[PDB]
RNA sequence: UUUCCGGUGGCCAUAGUGGAAGGGAAACACCCGGUCCCAUUCCGAACCCGGUCGUUAAGCCUUCCAACGCUGAUGGUACUGCACGAGGGAUCGUGUGGGAGAGUAAGACGCUGCCGGAAU
RNA sequence: GUCACUCAACGGAUAAAAGGUACCCCGGGAUAACAGGCUGAUCUUGCCCGAGCGCUCAUAGCGACGGCAUGGUUUGGCAC
RNA sequence: GUCGCCUCCUAAAGGGUAACGGAGGCGCCCAAAGGUUCCCUCAGCCUGGUUGGUAAUCAGGUGGUGAGUGUAAGUGCACAA
RNA sequence: UUCUCCCCGAAAUGCAUUUAGGUGCAGCGUUGCGUGGUUCUUGUUGGAGGUAGAGCACUGGAUGGUCUAGGGGGCUUAUCGGCUUACCGAAAUCAGCCAAACUCCGAAUGCUGGCAAGUGUAGCGUGGCAGUGAGACGGCGGGUGAUAAGCUUCGUCGUCGAGAGGGAAACAGCCCAGAUCAUCAGCUAAGGCCCCUAAGUGGUGACUCAGUGGGAAAGGAUGUGGAGUUGCGUAGACAACCAGGAGGUUGGCUUGGAAGCAGCCAUCCUUGAAAGAGUGCGUAAUAGCUCACUGGUCAAGUGAUUCCGCGCCGAUAAUGUAGCG
């Protein structure tokens, strides 16, 4: 007959932000999971290995701009 | 000549509206310029279709409490299928002044019956004034047959109607037959 | 028979048929033309038999032009075989025609003759179609 | 006045500055515990600034332009370092302690670092 | 206080690209050297050092030019949540909310903070 | 702390394993062969267009390239 | 024919989502191809030039990512990763 | 697999499996204890996105035009060099396009925070006990398949499953609506009101004459109503009816014949109020019959053309009308 020499996928990896724009987080909390920097880490935000970007400090998370790095921030609480 | 359409304050925007007032069997318009806030306004359906037969007439819209004023249809967004005027934009024209245009090429020449004159252009912007509106533009080639060519920089525009596109590009072509 | 040199990839998902003409909805290049009223698939061998018909008829004059290409394939299942076993290879190439598109045009021919041969294209085509011109 | 792109048009020495000075501004950045003391280095003169890169403003700054030091007979990198020495001084006057130095797109060398040690002489932290 | 200019940020083309004209008081710059720290996978070109004579030719700066690019409504259309409806069928329509892309008028030859300079 | 598995049938039945049954024996229409049902690719019977063939003459009679359907009797698809 | 892992599409703008659906990869490699610090900007194109040719090396001009990334693909990266 | 009633009430999914009709864990049920608005709906406010659509900046696909490197064919004749390049033609460029694995763009929804209001008594933690892990069809968005299946495989909502009652002739999955019991009361939903069959052979205005209604396509048709656009017309239109309906010219390649009729063309001129190298019928081949156009008695509307409403043909299987019940 016939066959397919497709078939095989990989595992799905959940990527995508976690916490989004004025989302209450903890230090160390993470708030995107990606690959690559679409989001670079902006203030209060670190990267990690696996370019997860994660908060540095309590806060609120906020999505912005800088310079012309589309950027994750983490602003410190009131 | 000048082409006189009634119309009346459109307030209802969105394609309900837009649908409502086709059914009702006018056609919206919005009329623009470069001295005052855009107006909305509705249409005769036939009236528009008459007045639209015609490509750039110089139409004049009375408003029962405004003033009658001089417009130029610039874009008329037609059916597709059917020919009905859908939307019409108008942009105002300040009577003793000048503007760009688009006017119809027409081929009326003719050569050998090998070649078949073509034109590569439906349309060219031409830059006339608003009383001399330019119907057609006009181009003969008789006598002329091969390969030769004819550009945008050599037209016999008429008076007053100077042109505003390009003039490094063919406009018309005369070649052999579809071998 | 129009087909294309080459394709990204042979195996395609059905074309979109919602839906009226995306462009191509005016004459271009010609005078007189073939536009769709209704949607549909159009093969190549539909495009070359108008297209053979057009010419013919309008014998040496005259130039026609071919607004759509039949540039996706269409598999087709093994024949008298159980479903499964991975998708079929390519059997047709087609175009994806709404309403409202410009299939052929033709130009340097008069008006009387051009309806004519635009007839016995249409007779051709797979979906209703109808002579449109630049209003003469 | 800053763009992200080097101008273009620009002179080769102005470029090549301008992305030394973008690439070291990379890491470099003031804050109002560890400010940013920026050295421009000209052909005649070292202007030096210690900026809150948080707020954009310039808390102490000092030249080799001011008064005092114009006739202040010298060699450029000695001119230099006494410029280290009066930004020092009044980056302790203002209270700032600690500070991170920004080359500007220039090597850590002969006048700026005569500079960057006068300052750490003067008292300030880096 | 103002004007002009040099640095250093922010917005990241409404700022760019290209063309034209003009300017240097401080300043910037090219420029002049390589003896000295230092340097070239060769080269004092660059980096660095020593000068500020020469020069506004260029960078830089000012004015001008929508020309390429960029920005860009209103209205309409596509699509669409919900509720229905019509065709033998591809599929299509309407009500009620949302509503683009493109295109059109148009905007635009940047904006703004801090420090320093020379003059007022 | 670290090492030894193509335990790859990769959550890894045993350290260790191939076949025949028409001599066969002991739940499923959850699942095949026959018939019915759906479908109509294929098959079948028509039809639209008319290049052409028919001294001449598209249509006495034929019908290229293409198009639209009928029937459910062919081969299949589905597994009700 | 397939069985574990990775990337994309299907997947209907979070995540997830099946078929013997559509495309490919993996069972490594590198003592630098790791760490850090400083420096640099490519491919293409045009012109000139011993051997030398489309294309080796050189010069000038142009050119912002179209080159490059140990290895698939995507997301990234010219601030360079 | 055996008595009753009261309250609540599923699943046919995910993952793993020597697993696929089994089973474990999770999901969904119930129940004890605990925690109490945390759930949910709507509004408002803020986020990340790349689907629909659209677009051509990128990567591929593509049509025509311009232009052209460079290849092909020739000659003069070639080492060139020239004529050619009337052929091919990458690239560039102009215009129109195409894309699940293209994107300069980009919704609606959905998702996820803050706040506000509303709200059944929802949510959560932790124990006892499960069952289920064969799903079905319908709407919408997709893959497989042929634009197939009451097909298959996903996303999502609904019903059925496990749902009686009303409607659909009958008719698990469609529509209306969730049955605590009684009632020989009333109002409605979907659907209906000539009779079967409860309620109108309802009122008013149009259309149909096909029993269309009460199955179907490409295509075809002086069906019929309505709405346009446009040519001609009492300078007298269209028909009907009397005279001119022909010279030069048997125009030319044909074909013993193409003289007006085999096929293909420059598609002219004239005695003139009038005519076509020429349209039908006739015809071995010419003849001729007869039309547009030329006058007249008559003459009031005709001739195109488009779109819209409802109809017509195409229409076509086998027990018995038998495709309104
Ligand atoms: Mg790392
Ligand atoms: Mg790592
Ligand atoms: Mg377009
Ligand atoms: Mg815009
Ligand atoms: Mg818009
Ligand atoms: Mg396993
Ligand atoms: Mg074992
Ligand atoms: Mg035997
Ligand atoms: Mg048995
Ligand atoms: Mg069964
Ligand atoms: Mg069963
Ligand atoms: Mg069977
Ligand atoms: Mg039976
Ligand atoms: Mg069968
Ligand atoms: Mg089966
Ligand atoms: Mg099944
Ligand atoms: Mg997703
Ligand atoms: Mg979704
Ligand atoms: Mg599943
Ligand atoms: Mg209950
Ligand atoms: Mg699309
Ligand atoms: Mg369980
Ligand atoms: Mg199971
Ligand atoms: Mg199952
Ligand atoms: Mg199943
Ligand atoms: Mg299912
Ligand atoms: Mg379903
Ligand atoms: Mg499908
Ligand atoms: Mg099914
Ligand atoms: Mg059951
Ligand atoms: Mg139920
Ligand atoms: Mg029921
Ligand atoms: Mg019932
Ligand atoms: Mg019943
Ligand atoms: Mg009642
Ligand atoms: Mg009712
Ligand atoms: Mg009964
Ligand atoms: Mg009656
Ligand atoms: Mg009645
Ligand atoms: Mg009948
Ligand atoms: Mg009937
Ligand atoms: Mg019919
Ligand atoms: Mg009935």
């Amino acid at each position: 007959a016939s066959s397919s020499r497709n078939g095989r996928d990989s595992n799905a990896q959940r990527l995508g932000v976690k916490r989004f724009g004025g989302q209450l987080v903890n230090a160390g909390e993470i708030i995107v999971r990606q690959r690559g920097t679409h989001f670079h880490p902006g203030d209060g935000v670190g990267r990690g290995g696996d370019d997860t970007l994660f908060a540095l400090r309590d806060g609120n998370v906020e999505f912005g701009t800088r310079r012309g790095r589309r950027v994750v921030n983490v602003t410190p609480v009131e | 000549d000048i082409i006189h359409l009634k119309a009346e304050q459109r307030t209802e925007f969105g394609k309900g509206a837009a649908r409502r007032i086709r059914r009702d069997d006018k056609v919206p318009a919005v009329m623009y310029g470069h001295d005052h806030d855009p107006i909305h306004v509705t249409l005769d359906g036939h009236a528009t279709l008459l007045a639209l037969r015609t490509e750039n007439p110089l139409l004049s819209i009375e408003i029962e409490g405004q003033k009658p004023m001089l417009a130029l249809p610039k874009d008329v967004q037609r059916d597709v299928l059917k020919g009905f005027v859908r939307h019409v934009d108008l942009l105002t024209v300040r009577r003793g002044e000048k503007v760009d245009v688009n006017v119809a090429l027409r081929i009326t020449g003719e050569s050998a019956p090998g070649t078949i004159a073509m034109t590569e252009f439906n349309e060219i912007e031409v830059q006339a004034d608003l009383l001399n509106i330019p119907e057609v533009i006009e181009i003969d080639v008789t006598g002329l047959e091969a390969g030769t060519t004819i550009y945008l920089g050599d037209l016999k525009l008429p008076e007053g109607t100077s042109l505003l596109g390009d003039a490094e590009d063919v406009a018309a072509t005369v070649a052999f037959p579809e071998t | 028979m129009l087909i294309p040199r080459r394709v990204k990839y042979r195996k395609q998902h059905h074309p979109k048929r919602t839906g009226a003409a995306k462009g191509g909805t005016q004459l271009a290049f010609g005078d007189y033309g073939i536009q769709a009223t209704e949607g549909g698939y159009l093969t190549n061998r539909q495009i070359e038999a108008a297209r053979i018909a057009m010419t013919r008829y309008i014998k040496r004059g005259g130039k026609v032009w071919i607004n759509v290409y039949p540039d996706r394939p269409m598999t087709k299942h093994p024949a008298e075989s159980r479903m499964g076993s991975g998708k079929g290879t390519p059997e047709w190439w087609i175009a994806n025609i709404k309403p409202g598109r410009v299939l052929f045009e033709l130009s340097g021919v008069p008006e009387d003759v051009a309806r004519e041969a635009m007839r016995l294209a249409i007779h051709k085509l797979p979906m209703k179609a109808r002579f449109i011109s630049r209003e003469g | 006045a800053s763009t992200l792109t080097v101008r273009k048009s620009l002179s080769d020495r102005a470029k090549a500055r301008a992305r030394r000075q973008a690439r070291g501004r990379k890491k470099i950045f003031g804050t109002v515990e560890r400010p940013r003391m920026v050295v421009t280095r000209s052909s005649k003169h070292v202007f030096v600034q210690v900026i809150d890169d948080v707020a954009g403003n310039t808390l102490v700054s000092a030249s080799t332009m001011e008064a005092e030091l114009r006739e202040m007979s010298g060699d450029k990198t000695a001119k230099a370092a006494r410029v280290g020495t009066i930004i020092g001084e009044r980056a302790k006057a203002a209270g700032i302690t600690k500070v991170v130095f920004d080359k500007a797109g220039n090597q850590y060398h002969g006048r700026i670092a005569a500079l960057a040690d006068a300052a750490r002489e003067a008292g300030l932290d880096f």
